[PDB]
């Protein structure tokens, strides 16, 4: 989904 | 403040 | 390194 | 002093320097070429059409050039079209302004670039790139979409 | 002065002035070429229409500049695929909240 | 300066659209939408994806 | 009705109302100015250049 750094 | 997904 | 303000 | 034929063709010289001073070549149907000496003007008038056909055409003026029509103005060319100015370049219309190219479209401007409108739509097909020094987006309700989920701000 | 005016040539046409060139029309203005179309000015280039402004290109579109600013009133839409946003400082601000990434 | 001003709409359609600001890029106006299939936001080293 | 010169310069009037009807000013190399009275046209032609 939302792959953060 | 945010409502991501 | 991310804000929510 | 004149020369006339039986159809009405005329070549006339007028010597009255207090008015009506010049040369005229005309016919009765309404084609006129007039050299005006009091005002230093040249007038060419045709009831239907005026055609200028040559290999090159040059217009040289030390002041304004005005083109006016009650209908379209067309400019068709089999090579490039160039327009250069030392001031501004206005492209104003009352209905619409459309620019279509079969290749690229390049808007390269030093200093500032401004775009104002009621609605802005950017429609990509392969990639949309926004590269810059500092990026800031505003709005009262900003939504980031894509694929399955989304982020609401 | 006539009803129609035609200029046909086998080579270039050149119009030069030391002042403005003015083109006033009641219906339409069309400019069609088989090659490039360069609009150059060393002071300013301005466009104003009382309607929608359309840009179409069957290739890439480049807008190189400085301090690029976009203003809207109702909606701003960014649609496509593989969207990317870059920049050293990237702040997304909303209503009473913001994220700096 | 370059000014593109309309009072109804502005529509841009192209295969690729690239914007390169040497100093600043700002987007303003209510109801902003960014969409697509893959969306990335970067910075010094941060890299988030959708 | 015409006025001609030894090199070919011409100023000519044609009175054929049904047919060729108008005024022409021309030389033998290709420069023509023609006032077409039948069709109400004005035609200016040059092999190389026209300058205003």
């Amino acid at each position: 989904g939302v792959m953060v750094n | 403040g945010i409502l991501v997904n | 390194g991310v804000t929510v303000s | 002093k004149s020369m006339r034929t039986r159809s009405g063709h005329t070549l006339e010289f007028k010597d009255d320097e207090g008015g009506d001073w010049g040369i005229t070549l005309r016919d009765i149907n309404g084609n006129v070429i007039h050299l005006n000496s009091k005002d230093k003007n040249i007038d060419i008038t045709a009831p239907e059409t005026i055609t200028l056909t040559a290999k090159n055409v040059c217009i040289n003026t030390e002041e304004n050039v005005q083109i006016t029509a009650k209908k379209n103005i067309d400019m068709t060319v089999e090579a490039d079209i160039n327009s250069s100015a030392k001031g501004n370049l206005l492209l104003q219309a009352d209905k619409d302004v459309l620019t279509a190219a079969k290749g690229n479209v390049g808007i390269e401007a030093k200093s500032d670039i401004n775009m104002v409108g009621k609605n802005i739509a950017v429609e990509g097909n392969s990639k949309i790139t926004l590269n810059g020094g500092q990026t800031q987006v505003a709005g009262q309700q900003t939504t980031i979409q894509g694929a399955a989920n989304k982020i609401e701000i």
